[PDB]
């Protein structure tokens, strides 16, 4: 059974969201 | 110079001498598209003797690829 | 798959779209005085 | 000048090119920052880690993602042998339409790349099914990377800052790692594979949403409570099992049948559970032993302070060792990536041996696949804990402070480690070679009769005490009356004695004289890398070359051409001559699996045996027979799926040459050629308009060392991966 | 400290360490290393003096 | 190990047959009493008595028709087969010693001379054949410097770097 | 004399002489004893 | 000190090079960078239609040609942004003036671009 | 919880640890 | 730059002075040793790093020490 197009796109906010966190981490370790 | 001169010569007499001695020069002249050039014969020891091939003419030994017996022949 | 359509749209974008920027943007940071 | 090297005031005042390069070098070496302090570099460590965390479990959640959607595992789990599993699907807009047809290969997902990782038997075994699991987990391990990002970000905030001391907290540490981290984590994956994989693997579907009112045991845990355990070991899944269905499956949750599974040719997932069982019983107990805040427990200082001979073989003993391991990162990064490359090489010894999951062994190139990736792994951690080794012996080793105990007196006479060991290296290459060698003119000569072959009786004899009835040694396991045979008899050995008497697997695979010739040629290689790495870390300090070595740091250049030469005399580089050895080493170990188990997968057990004893049998009928396949993958006459892994293998063999370029050619050549192109651009119209703003300079001795191993090792790791795939997929 | 008197090095540093040498000359002038060794073999610049101070060698 | 007896393994037999029939086929192109059949003829002989002796002496063959050896001190000796690697050990480590001891003997002479380079690269022939020739009874003399404390030089007179 | 016989003392020329007496040794008793691989008679 | 040659020190070297847009006496920036961009986005669509993947289809060929013309003085009009601002921290020499440049590269490469399109197609 | 674990193994019919 | 040290094992004979291709080095007076002079660094600034003065150092071990550290135009010897 395949996956829906709904569910790629929750889960790229959700890859998006830790984009987020990891840019926040990025630059608090950089400053 | 001189040196080197002399050592180039014992070189080609030792080639003119193996090809006199340990070859099947006469056999390739009179038959030269179906024997192999061979100037080079092993001593039997440590088993190889395997390298003395099949070169034709009746005779065995290390097929050479100097060229000697066409120069040989051409002259 | 289902939505197909998404490598004809990121390929082109992690693969040319995103590291132009990225160069771009690291040479412009390592040029800085 | 810049600001990019804002770790480093000497790299940002650089006019050159080398500002970026030397940049980009020395972001992670933290200790040698500017004005960085112990506590600063220890919370930078923590925050990196954290990074590093989130990094490995959006990989993860990106190899999930993409079976789930692009991949074909519900089709492999109907039919797990006759089904070429699917790692993503290809979108590339340069390939032709043989291309497309040949990478579809008959289906109907569009290009796809067939997966050599594993992924899809171990989430087979683990009990995932369908796409939504796979998706599923991929959601929930990105919400994990991005929980880990924001804790790595939280715990850099001033009010969140772990001080020094909590850092320094061994055993608090240790308690909490070995009782939580190994032995909690181990109980509730036993709590997994009882609650969910086991009755998966016996066709019953458990879920998240019916897991509480399904009993992993018909009778519940009154068994467990009322102490009589054997229960959960009765009626076991039978000989005829199917994997995923319910026919020939039994009831038992916690078992010891030892041996493979008939229809899997793998591990009772039973025995696994009970594995981690007491696995998390041995390591909960064990993190039960340091004293932390409750009075009752071990103090690592005390026990490294006991423990010293009184016959003072061993000098102080260990005395002051704690605050050397505790207050040096470098001595804890070497023992971590030593045992953690041990464990690597472990993991790659027992996987293709004792294969854990379901349909594993009969999947070729993925057995394959996952040994060569994980000694290479294991290889180069291990090189990387001498090197840290090395580095701690540079910077944070106090001979004051180590006043004769076991490290000063290690040091004290490390020219008889390093010539015993340059000994046993010599003895080994000289014999190995000699032998190889004449069984080579032996195979020349036509007399195949007088080679030096020399039976592995050792081995043999080992195999034989773990019950191989083949080489006729009648002790232990292979004893029928012996006190080891009757006391498994009951548990394990009839499982383990069925398994070890059949040549059908790779459990203790029957070794002769080309097995003894390659095992030497591997002991070789580890001593010979041994040698490089420990005189490299024994000699960082100094030598009678450069007996102030210490002064100039782990790496630099040389010492100039004074006093002899002095060409790569760091530790640094004792590394880098060191990674050669190591490749050529794993190289060895690596061809051995794969030409034995190719071998045996084609049924053909004789062409080892009768080829490896001479290093002409390795090339013709090994690299070259297998490699025919590989290159044509595109021809003249068209192409075919393995044209991806002809171009890659070019594409090594190109890197691996390019890599010669900067280990042959050194730097000096290099500068007057810039120094000509940089006149060259000042005197051309139209083009000095243009200028750089760093002066470009050839790159620096210690930089093209490391790029020309770089080239070096990718090449040889493409070059090999991409023959290693192809000649075990052409034919499998 | 006396003329062609063995001496045994022990600066650690010096390509002569616990190896023996005879001593060429001592300075009296009260300069930081006085003692002068000629040593039989040569170090990696291939010398074969160095000059060393009073605790420095011991004569053996 | 599982191995069969040489003299009376299939495959021992068979590699014997296949050598003999392939030099037997090269034999026929020469005619008899010339060179390359005397040679050929050699080599057949020569074959037949390698044979004959690697099955007379007791070797073990695999499943490949091929000699393997036995290096375990214990099933070389309760099994004779002593002489593929004991005895070849124990041979090879009296000249191994033979030529140490000769080279240090010559090393130690060489020391005490106005010269010591000298006679490293300029070889004092007489002195080395007396040497040399004195290197048979190496291990009584080398045991008893061992014992006496002289073979080896103390720590203190072995330069070291700094640690 | 003893200037010739100095120059046949060098190191190169004694190894030629006596790598030639090993390397004739080795192939007179593999000539005289063909192929042996053990310690047997 | 410096060599001079008939290549680097000729008056009709000298004249050719002073009538190019980079060394006309005046000139704003801007023009020289869209006579610049005129010449070399004319010259490129030529290997790309030629020699493209899309090169026998007639009618594509053109288009897809010209449109990595295009592409490529995009991205070549980036470069030179990104260089401007870095080599600036004669007008031409200059933060504004490379600005200026670069605008007049780009509106002149895409005018080259769509002209060649226009003589390709008639 | 040893005691009463190694004498379930022992009491239950088939399993049998002792080395005779 | 590099840095230079002189340590009080040298002898003064000038060797590294004359050795030093950029004019790092100099000779001033001195009690430590016979020669009465030690050398000395002051133009540091100019030492390229090439390591001459070790070269011709005859001290044992070198009384004039280079350490390499933070490059400059000067220091990586360009004349560009
Ligand atoms: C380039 C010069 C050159 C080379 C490479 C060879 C090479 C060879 N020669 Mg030819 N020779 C050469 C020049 C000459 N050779 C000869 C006359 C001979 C004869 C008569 C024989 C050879 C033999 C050999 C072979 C074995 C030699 C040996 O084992 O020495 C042995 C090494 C020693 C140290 C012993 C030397 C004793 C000698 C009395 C002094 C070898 C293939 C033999 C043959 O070809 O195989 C059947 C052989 O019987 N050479 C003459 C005329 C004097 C030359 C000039
Ligand atoms: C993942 C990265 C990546 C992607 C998605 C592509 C995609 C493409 N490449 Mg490949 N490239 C990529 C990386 C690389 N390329 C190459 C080397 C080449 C060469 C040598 C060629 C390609 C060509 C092509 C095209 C082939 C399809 C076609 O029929 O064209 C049909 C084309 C059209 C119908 C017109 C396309 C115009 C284009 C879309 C304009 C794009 C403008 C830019 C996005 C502007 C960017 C501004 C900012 C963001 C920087 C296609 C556009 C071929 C070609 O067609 O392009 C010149 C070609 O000759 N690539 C290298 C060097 C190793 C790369 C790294
Ligand atoms: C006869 C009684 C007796 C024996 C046999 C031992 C035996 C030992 N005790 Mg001792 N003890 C004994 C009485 C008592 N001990 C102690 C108290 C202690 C303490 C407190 C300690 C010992 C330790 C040791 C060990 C090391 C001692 C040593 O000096 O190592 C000398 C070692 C060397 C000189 C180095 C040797 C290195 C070797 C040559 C390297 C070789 C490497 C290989 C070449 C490479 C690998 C090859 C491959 C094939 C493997 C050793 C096992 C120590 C220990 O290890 O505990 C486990 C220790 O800490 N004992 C008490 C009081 C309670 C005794 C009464
Ligand atoms: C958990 C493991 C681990 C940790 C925390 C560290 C941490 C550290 N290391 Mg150790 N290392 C570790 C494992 C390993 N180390 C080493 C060997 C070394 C050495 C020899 C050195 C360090 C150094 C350092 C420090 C500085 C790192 C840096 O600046 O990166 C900079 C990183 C780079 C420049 C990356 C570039 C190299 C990389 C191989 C490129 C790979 C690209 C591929 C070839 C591309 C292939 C695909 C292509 C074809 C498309 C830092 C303390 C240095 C030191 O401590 O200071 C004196 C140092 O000299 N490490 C190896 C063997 C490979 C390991 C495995
Ligand atoms: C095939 C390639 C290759 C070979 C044969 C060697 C050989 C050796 N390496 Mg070298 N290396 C090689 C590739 C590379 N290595 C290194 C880096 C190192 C390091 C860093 C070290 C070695 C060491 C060793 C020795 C290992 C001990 C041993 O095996 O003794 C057996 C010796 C051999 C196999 C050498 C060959 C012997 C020869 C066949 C004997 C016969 C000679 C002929 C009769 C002479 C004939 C002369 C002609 C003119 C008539 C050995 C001398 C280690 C060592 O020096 O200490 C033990 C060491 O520390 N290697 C790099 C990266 C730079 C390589 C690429
Ligand atoms: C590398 C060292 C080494 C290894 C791994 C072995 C291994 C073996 N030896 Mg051997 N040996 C070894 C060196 C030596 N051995 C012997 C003398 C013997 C004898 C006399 C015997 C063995 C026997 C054995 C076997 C059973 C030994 C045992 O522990 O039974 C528990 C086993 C195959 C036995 C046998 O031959 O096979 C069963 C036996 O009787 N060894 C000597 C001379 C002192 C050695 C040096
Ligand atoms: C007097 C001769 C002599 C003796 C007694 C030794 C003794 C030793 N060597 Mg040294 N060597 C000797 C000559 C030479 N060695 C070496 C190079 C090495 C290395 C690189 C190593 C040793 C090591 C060793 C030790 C271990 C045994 C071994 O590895 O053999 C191996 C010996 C060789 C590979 C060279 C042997 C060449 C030849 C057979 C010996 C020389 C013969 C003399 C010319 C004879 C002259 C006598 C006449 C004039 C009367 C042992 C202390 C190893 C170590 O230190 O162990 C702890 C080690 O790693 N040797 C060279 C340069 C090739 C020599 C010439
Ligand atoms: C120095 C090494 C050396 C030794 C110990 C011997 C030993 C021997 N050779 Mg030999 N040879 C040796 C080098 C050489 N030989 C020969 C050529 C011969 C011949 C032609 C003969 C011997 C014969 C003999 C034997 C009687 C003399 C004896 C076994 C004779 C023989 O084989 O038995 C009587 C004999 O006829 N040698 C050459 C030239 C290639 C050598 C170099
Ligand atoms: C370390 C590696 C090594 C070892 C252990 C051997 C061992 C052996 N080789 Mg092999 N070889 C080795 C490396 C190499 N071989 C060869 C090429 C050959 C050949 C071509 C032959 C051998 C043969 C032999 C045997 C010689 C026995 C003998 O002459 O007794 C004599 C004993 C002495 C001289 C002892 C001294 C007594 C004293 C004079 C009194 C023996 C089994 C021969 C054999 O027939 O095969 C089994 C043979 O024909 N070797 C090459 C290429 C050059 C090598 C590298
Ligand atoms: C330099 C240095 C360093 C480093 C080091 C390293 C890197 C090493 C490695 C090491 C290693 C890498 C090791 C390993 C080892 C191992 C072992 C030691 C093992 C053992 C085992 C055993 C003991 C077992 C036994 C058994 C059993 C139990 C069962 C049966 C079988 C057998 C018998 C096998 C450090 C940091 C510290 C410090 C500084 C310096």
């Amino acid at each position: 059974m395949p996956l829906s197009d709904s569910q790629i796109f929750i889960a790229l906010f959700i890859a998006l969201l830790t984009g987020i966190l990891a840019v926040r981490l990025g630059l608090e370790l950089y400053s | 110079h001189f040196g080197q001169l002399g050592i180039i010569l014992i070189w080609l007499s030792g080639m003119y001498f193996h090809g006199a001695r340990f070859s099947n020069y006469e056999a390739w002249l009179s038959d030269p598209i179906h024997i192999k050039p061979s100037a080079q014969v092993v001593w039997p020891v440590v088993g190889q003797e395997i390298l003395n091939g099949d070169v034709g003419g009746g005779f065995q030994g290390v097929q050479i690829t100097s060229g000697f017996f066409q120069l040989w022949r051409a002259s | 798959m289902a939505a197909a359509y998404l490598p004809s749209v990121l390929v082109p974008l992690v693969g040319l779209v995103f590291p132009a920027i990225a160069m771009a943007s690291l040479f412009l940071y390592i040029e800085k005085e | 000048a810049t600001k990019f090297p804002k770790f480093s005031q000497g790299l940002a005042k650089d006019p050159t090119t080398r500002r970026i390069w030397y940049g980009i070098a020395t972001a992670h070496d933290f200790e040698s920052h500017d004005n960085i302090t112990e506590e600063s570099l220890y919370q930078k460590i923590f925050a990196s880690h954290f990074g590093q965390l989130a990094i490995i479990f959006l990989w993860t959640s990106g190899n999930l993602f993409h079976v789930a959607w692009q991949g074909n595992f519900p089709q492999w789990v109907q039919d797990p042998l006759h089904v070429r599993p699917i790692a993503h699907a290809i979108w590339d807009p340069h390939f032709g339409q043989p291309a497309v047809e040949a990478f579809t290969r008959g289906g109907a997902q569009g290009p796809v790349n067939i997966a050599t990782s594993g992924v899809y038997q171990w989430w087979y075994t683990i009990g995932l099914r369908t796409n939504q699991d796979l998706f599923q987990g991929s959601v929930f391990l990105t919400i994990l990377s991005g929980l880990f990002l924001f804790a790595g970000w939280l715990h850099l905030q001033p009010r969140f800052q772990p001080a020094l001391a909590w850092f320094k907290n061994a055993e608090s540490r240790l308690n909490h790692h070995l009782s939580g981290l190994f032995g909690v984590s181990s109980l509730a994956w036993t709590g997994h594979l009882v609650h969910v994989a086991i009755p998966e693997a016996r066709g019953q579907h458990v879920r998240w949403d019916n897991f509480l009112t399904t009993l992993p045991h018909p009778q519940g845990l009154a068994p467990f409570f009322s102490g009589n355990w054997a229960v959960y070991a009765q009626n076991p899944d039978s000989s005829a099992h199917l994997f995923g269905t319910g026919e020939g499956s039994g009831t038992a949750i916690l078992t010891f049948l030892g041996g493979f599974h008939p229809q899997t040719q793998s591990l009772w997932l039973t025995d696994i559970a009970h594995h981690h069982l007491a696995i998390a019983v041995v390591f909960i107990l064990a993190g039960h032993m340091y004293r932390t805040n409750f009075g009752i427990g071990h103090t690592m200082q005390e026990i490294l302070d006991a423990h010293t001979p009184p016959g003072g073989g061993l000098g102080a003993g260990h005395k002051g060792l704690f605050d050397t391991v505790n207050n040096s990162l470098h001595f804890q990064l070497g023992l971590a990536l030593a045992s953690v490359g041990t464990i690597t090489s472990l993991v790659a010894q027992h996987m293709y041996s004792l294969p854990p999951y379901a349909f594993l062994a009969q999947d070729f190139t993925t057995q394959a696949s996952l040994y060569t990736h994980h000694q290479y792994i294991a290889g180069f951690i291990l090189c990387g804990a001498f090197a840290h080794g090395a580095i701690f012996f540079v910077r944070d080793y106090d001979p004051e402070q180590n006043k004769g105990n076991v490290l000063a007196r290690i040091l004290d006479h490390k020219e008889a480690v390093i010539s015993h060991l340059s000994w046993v290296s010599l003895f080994l290459g000289f014999h190995t070679l000699g032998l190889y060698v004449h069984n080579d003119v032996m195979q020349a000569f036509g007399t195949p009769e007088k080679q030096i072959l020399i039976e592995p009786v050792f081995a043999q004899w080992i195999q034989a005490a773990q019950g191989k009835t083949l080489y006729g040694f009648d002790l232990l396991l292979s004893q029928s009356n012996s006190a080891a045979f009757s006391a498994g008899q009951t548990l394990w050995l009839p499982g383990w004695l069925d398994a070890i008497n059949s040549n059908s697997n790779s459990l203790f695979l029957t070794i002769g004289p080309g097995d003894f010739l390659v095992h030497h040629a591997i002991a070789l290689g580890l001593h010979t890398t041994t040698l490089i790495l420990v005189k490299g870390a024994l000699d960082a300090r100094g030598s009678k070359l450069m007996p102030d070595k210490k002064d100039f740091g782990y790496s630099f250049p040389c010492d100039g051409p004074g006093r002899g030469g002095t060409c790569d005399i760091s530790a640094w580089d004792a590394f880098y001559l060191a990674v050669f050895w190591m490749l050529n080493t794993i190289g060895w170990v690596t061809f051995y699996f794969h030409w034995k188990h190719l071998g045996i997968w084609q049924g053909n057990v004789n062409q080892f045996n009768e080829s490896s004893t001479y290093l002409m049998g390795w090339l013709r009928d090994y690299l070259w027979l297998n490699s025919s396949q590989l290159i044509n993958g595109y021809n003249p006459f068209g192409m075919n799926s393995l044209s991806v892994w002809a171009w890659m293998f070019l594409f090594g063999h190109l890197i691996y040459a390019t890599g010669f370029m900067f280990l042959i050619s050194w730097r000096g050549y290099w500068q007057e050629l810039i120094e000509t192109l940089a006149w060259a651009h000042e005197r051309t119209p139209l083009a000095n308009l243009v200028r750089w703003r760093d002066k470009p300079v050839a790159l620096s001795i210690v930089q093209a060392r490391l790029v020309g191993l770089a080239h070096f090792s990718a090449g040889y790791i493409l070059t090999y991966a991409a023959f290693l795939i192809a000649s075990t997929s052409g034919k499998f | 400290r006396l003329w062609c008197v063995q001496v045994k090095v022990l600066r650690p540093e010096s390509y002569w360490f616990n190896e023996v040498g005879k001593v060429v000359s001592v300075d009296q002038s009260g300069i930081r290393y006085p003692v002068v060794v000629r040593f039989p073999t040569v170090n990696y610049a291939g010398v074969s003096t160095n000059n060393y101070s009073l605790e420095e060698v011991q004569e053996v | 190990s599982g191995l069969t007896p040489c003299s009376e393994s299939k495959g021992f037999a068979k590699r014997q047959k296949n050598e003999i029939k392939a030099l037997t086929k090269r034999l026929k192109q020469y005619e008899e009493g010339s060179a390359p059949s005397l040679a050929l003829k050699a080599t057949i002989e020569r074959t037949e008595k390698r044979f004959a002796n690697y099955g007379n002496a007791g070797l073990l063959c695999g499943t490949d028709g091929l000699p393997h050896l036995i290096s375990d001190p214990g099933l070389a000796l309760r099994f004779g087969h002593a002489g593929e690697t004991l005895i070849p050990t124990v041979g090879f480590l009296y000249i191994a010693g033979w030529i140490g001891t000769a080279g240090r003997d010559y090393l130690i002479a060489s020391k005490g001379e106005a010269k010591p380079r000298e006679k490293e690269y300029i070889i004092d022939v007489p002195l080395a054949l007396k040497i040399s020739a004195q290197g048979a009874g190496w291990p009584f003399r080398v045991i008893r410097e061992l014992q006496k404390g002289t073979l080896l030089e103390k720590d203190s007179n072995i330069t070291v770097s700094p640690r | 004399m003893k200037n010739f016989t100095t120059y046949l003392s060098t190191a190169p020329v004694v190894a030629l002489i006596w790598f030639t007496f090993t390397a004739g040794l080795l192939i007179e008793i593999n000539r005289f004893f063909p192929d042996p691989l053990v310690f047997s008679f | 000190g410096m060599l001079e040659t008939p290549v680097t020190s000729s008056p009709l070297v000298a004249g050719f090079l002073s009538n190019l847009p980079a060394y006309r006496i005046g000139v704003s920036p801007l023009l020289r960078g869209v006579e610049i961009g005129l010449v070399h986005g004319f010259l490129v669509t030529g290997p790309f239609i030629k020699l493209g993947p899309l090169r026998n289809i007639p009618g594509v060929a053109e288009r897809a040609g010209c449109l990595s013309g295009a592409g490529l003085v995009v991205i070549l009009a980036v470069a030179l942004t990104i260089y401007g601002a870095s080599a600036f921290q004669d007008p031409l020499q200059t933060a504004d003036g490379w600005q200026k440049f670069s605008a007049g590269w780009l509106v002149g490469g895409l005018s080259g671009v769509a002209w060649a399109w226009i003589l390709t197609q008639t | 919880y040893f005691i009463l674990a190694t004498t379930s193994l022992n009491n239950t019919p088939g399993f049998d640890p002792k080395p005779f | 730059s590099h840095a230079v040290k002189i340590y009080d094992t040298c002898i003064g004979c000038t060797q590294c002075v004359r050795a030093c291709p950029t004019d790092v080095l100099e000779m001033v007076p001195w009690d430590g040793c016979k020669a009465s002079q030690i050398a000395s660094a002051p133009r540091t600034e100019d030492c390229v790093g090439c390591k001459r003065c070790e070269s011709a150092c005859p001290t044992d071990f070198l009384s004039v020490r280079v350490y390499l550290g933070s490059e400059t135009t000067r220091s990586m010897g360009l004349a560009y």
